[PDB]
């Protein structure tokens, strides 16, 4: 198919320190250059969500434009056995990857960074938790969740963990309880707001108003490498702007299109722009809603 | 309490006795016949080998008289809680059409909700079309459409299975001792069979029921009592109507199983442009269970559960009249004389007499070692058999006379030689 | 599915007596292992009873296991005179048994590993009982009873056979039957405890109560085919064993994970269990259990 | 619109404890996700049957209505309801989503 | 004929085979979530001794 | 058409076979335990000479 998606606005840079010496060829992400930390993320049958809201941005290119810190470690060592900063937020997650993988990353509870990092020459296992012995050696890091990343302004530092009934869900311990719990892997969300903590989510219910602003657009330079250009240069309908801008009829219907006569090519997009939430009855914006299958211990007896 | 109130000795064609080991057994290749004992009484089987002294006993205890249930149709129902999930698209946009989402079923993952994930429940997908232009947040002039994906799941902790009975059995819990002492309680009813170690029994005549039973529904509770409604048995569930959602499994309920049934177009939902509450107004059997909790009064009758095997019974207050097949399935039959010591005394004998209860005897066997006492009369129409040990023990059994004032010998023995004893009781009228 | 077929837990050793020519491909018994004293137990349409109870022990591994000694002769001779051991235990049996086969093996009724073996090169005949002249030459044995074994210790030295109104079955002296001897070749099953004799049955009424136990996981080696791997090196939590262990989140949660310190990957298994027998009403443990195909003579009247 | 049945609803004010002020609703046995929690009802009378008969017709913006009639089922000629929509946008604008009467539109 | 019992064999016995479904997960003997199932496999035996011809 | 009543075939009279079931073993004259057969040849022919049309 045509990679028309790897245009990522924005700076687009996926490395992380430790290892991947693959951000010679990923900084930014292009046409040119490959990388294992983002060509899976691309493939059907994986990721939908991401593939979805393919128009934004992901984890480590929201950690790129100040929008989440860096935790300390920010790579985790598995060479140390007998628990490590990085065991009781992955070993309670239940992941997959076509294996040949060194390093992973994933959400804190706090909010920031946190991966791992297999020193040469180890492999990971099938499903990422621990490790193993020794085809190609893939430095990058694998996507463990399936989230993305935005720009948002909405302060909403003030909300914990909106499930109820759920006594200890992931690594967060809602409250205390020694009876039979019902143990199995869900799919439970999540949502973070601006600089809050790993906030769960009970329900899913988005909201994207489709208008004229940049976000909502994915406008490249017109060729005939590429970043996120301004929308709102573009000249409006029976008038005049600063630079010239063209595209089909979705972009073409609403503003004015130069054709060979244009330096940037815009065209719509679909999920992109404002991504509203609901959460304790108000509307809120958050900063990137991912998925996971961490333990959920439900009450029962 | 022992006593074996109505006693037959075994038809000599199904009983050939043999030797093996300075020892005389036999085994029974056919089936006898005894009466039913009452609550309290027992049905012994006298069996003989080749003389006197070599007698075995089969005793058969009978606990009460009980009206069993037969289960039928079956399920399993409980409490349950919808979840609205709202995703609105602008028109022309991936699946945002108007007229798609009118015939969409229901079966069908729609494009903005395959990344729910592992939802082996009982889910469904509508779609309901809304308004547009740039009022509502969006760039056609056509207007939108929310997609529906609401999946229900269960809230309560427990659940209760709705079921009827067709037919009350009556069912006789029987406490069936081996002739070496083996024991082991099974149940009768009507014309059932077991498997015990002996061979086989199956109750024979039976002459007690209760008529009208399918126009009412018994609901059981996992531990706690059972329950009973004043309604025929459940037929198709529609809406508003007790058990408009059921399933097949205990596990169905509890974890909102896809396997199960429920209403259509049961599920209400509230479309509010962007906003979404989907609400149900399911039954709620618990009022029910507590507005008619067992036990209950009906009829003459008392409708109760039962301990240890779950099932539903019916409590009478008639008379025990019933017929027993001992099916022996050609199982041999050892004794081995003993001769240990054994100076028995009488103690006390109160009763009734003319009824199926009987009269208690007290007896204080003192033996030296461990072994069996047998003991009959004169005639040859009462046996008594105690165990014996070393020590001072005080043993007995129920027994039966048609006389107020007992003065009936006995003759009891432990090792060989048999020595008189005298009883005597004052009675009273026990119909 | 059923991934535990060949995978045999704890011991897994398939050593014979006399027919000495697998002894290098034997032990232990792997996912791609070659014995014809095992091959034959998963063939479809010959032993239902040891592919529904497949996560368990066998005859010879029950040998191995330091809990059923061996006969003397463990081996007997086919071309002896008088006083053959494996004699009347062998020509009541009726199961037939395949061609290319020169040694099977059974058990007797003192609860020894009993075989026979024919002098080379002589094949078994249609019914096993004598022998005849030379596909290729199996270098093994063949089962010619289709029981099996678990960890067992009960003592059932005071429990005989319990088939009442029958004369004589097999090659045990019951009770004398008055009538007339009816030979009839029906399925009568067997048990052997802890150490007994031989215990027929009538109704075999087998349950399996699972619990946490450490039988219910495996271990197979890392590939960068399966190996064999022993799960009872696998220590606790917080501790250090002898040999490394690792694996899942199932696999981690009750033992501990050395990541890449081991060399094999423990998953989540199970058809073990304690697995009770119903023998005189009592609910006892069975250690030799099964079903024997003898001559059985029952009375006529 | 119709209806089957009429429910019993209380519009409630409920005021949490900060002093924060939510107006909701309450009917037959809904329940309704609120910032503390939930609320819904436990028991409810005074009901009012045989209204399958009559029709009720809806305005924005100006009020209700009421006639005495049996709701429309099929569409018709001579009957009232012989082209019906889904939506409001659906017949302001004319959309193939409703449904008309056949052979209606008469020729000359 | 089921896996479970098909060891008996396909004799003239009057025989019939069922299907019951149970629990799943560790609450009574299993691994994973699903209910489990129970093979039935009865078989009828003669009781009396002799028959009549009605 | 029987096997031990060959010496007959499918004559233009009025013939019949049956197989009735009986006992086995010592007690009537055989080896296997299995019940045994009972091959039933039995034709119709005329008594006297002398018919009628009814």
């Amino acid at each position: 198919e045509d990679p028309h998606l790897r245009n990522r606005p924005g700076k687009g840079h996926n490395y992380i320190d430790g290892m991947t010496q693959e951000d010679a060829t990923c900084k930014p992400v292009t046409y040119a250059g490959a990388c294992s930390s983002f060509d899976v993320l691309l493939e059907k049958g994986k990721f939908p969500l991401f593939q979805s809201y393919a128009h934004h941005r992901t984890l480590l290119e929201a950690v790129h434009d100040t929008i989440i810190a860096k935790a300390d470690p920010p790579s985790c060592d598995l060479q140390s056995a007998h628990g490590n900063p990085c065991m009781k937020e992955k070993l309670v997650m239940k992941t997959h990857c076509p294996n040949d993988y060194q390093s992973a990353h994933y959400l804190n509870n706090d909010g920031k960074m946190a991966s791992v990092k297999c020193p040469p020459k180890y492999e990971l296992t099938e499903d990422c938790n621990f490790c193993r012995q020794m085809a190609s050696l893939k430095k990058g890091s694998y996507p463990l969740q399936d989230l993305f990343c935005q720009s948002s302004e909405d302060d909403g530092s003030k909300l914990k963990t909106k499930m109820k009934g759920v006594c200890e869900v992931g690594v967060q311990a809602l409250k205390k309880c020694d009876g039979q719990l019902s143990t199995a892997h869900e799919v439970v969300p999540f949502a973070v707001f601006k600089n809050s903590k790993k906030v769960y989510l009970d329900k899913l219910d988005l909201k994207t108003e489709e208008n004229l602003l940049p976000d909502s657009f994915v406008c490249f330079e017109h060729k005939g490498e590429l970043k996120s250009f301004d929308i709102s240069q573009c000249p409006k309908i029976g008038g005049h702007g600063s630079k010239k801008c063209t595209g089909d009829a979705a972009f073409c219907s609403a503003y004015e299109c130069t054709a060979q006569y244009a330096n940037a090519y815009c065209s719509h997009a679909n999920g992109s722009g404002i991504v509203q939430i609901q959460v304790s009855g108000v509307w809120k914006k958050p900063l990137c809603v991912g998925y996971e299958r961490v333990v959920v211990k439900r009450e029962l007896s | 309490d022992p006593g074996c109130s109505e006693l037959i000795q075994a038809s000599s064609r199904i009983t050939t006795c043999s030797t093996e080991g300075v020892n005389t057994k036999c085994r029974l290749s056919g089936t006898a016949l005894i009466r039913a004992g009452s609550v309290g009484a027992e049905a012994c089987l006298m069996l003989k080998g080749v003389k006197e002294d070599q007698t075995k006993f089969l005793k058969i205890k009978t606990v009460s008289s009980e009206l069993s249930c037969r289960e039928g149709q079956s399920y399993w129902t409980g409490s349950f809680s919808p979840k609205c999930l709202s995703s609105r698209r602008c028109h022309l946009v991936g699946e945002c059409h108007v007229n798609r989402c009118l015939s969409w079923r229901d079966n069908e993952t729609s494009a903005e909700f395959s990344f729910v994930g592992e939802s082996t429940t009982m889910r469904e997908n509508k779609c309901f079309e809304q308004c547009g232009g740039w009022g509502c947040g969006c760039f056609n002039v056509n207007p939108s459409c929310l997609f529906v994906h609401t999946y229900l799941q269960s809230v309560r902790k427990e659940a209760l299975r709705v079921f009827n009975c067709i037919d009350w059995v009556h069912k006789l819990t029987l406490e069936i001792t081996d002739f070496d002492g083996s024991v082991s309680t099974i149940d009768l009813g009507a014309s059932s069979s077991r498997f015990t170690n002996w061979g086989s029994v199956s109750l024979s005549l039976d002459a007690e029921g209760i008529s009208g039973s399918n126009s009412f529904s018994f609901i059981e509770s996992p531990g706690k009592g059972y329950a009973i409604v004043d309604e025929p048995f459940s037929e198709i569930p529609r809406q508003g109507f007790l058990g408009e959602i059921r399933c097949n499994s205990e596990s169905s309920v509890l974890s909102a199983h896809e396997s199960c049934l429920r209403a259509p177009n049961l599920i209400s939902y509230k479309p509010m442009i962007d906003q979404l509450e989907c609400t149900t107004n399911l039954i709620d059997p618990f009022v029910v269970f507590e507005r008619g909790s067992l036990p209950q009064t009906r009829n003459d009758k008392t409708f109760a559960a039962s301990k240890g095997n779950r099932g539903v019974q019916a409590f009478s207050k008639g008379s025990v009249q019933a017929d027993l097949t001992l099916m022996f399935d050609n199982f041999e039959v050892d004794f081995v004389g003993a001769a240990v010591s054994c100076d028995a005394a009488f103690l006390n004998l109160t009763g009734c007499y003319s009824c199926n209860a009987g009269a208690r005897v007290c007896l204080s066997i003192t033996s030296t070692g461990t072994g069996s006492l047998s003991a009959h009369n004169k005639d040859g129409s009462l046996h008594i058999v105690l165990p014996s040990e070393n020590g001072t023990k005080d043993q007995c059994q129920i027994l039966h006379f048609t006389v107020p004032e007992v003065e009936e010998e006995f003759m009891y023995s432990c090792d060989g030689d048999e020595r008189p004893l005298l009883v005597k009781g004052t009675l009273i009228a026990i119909d």
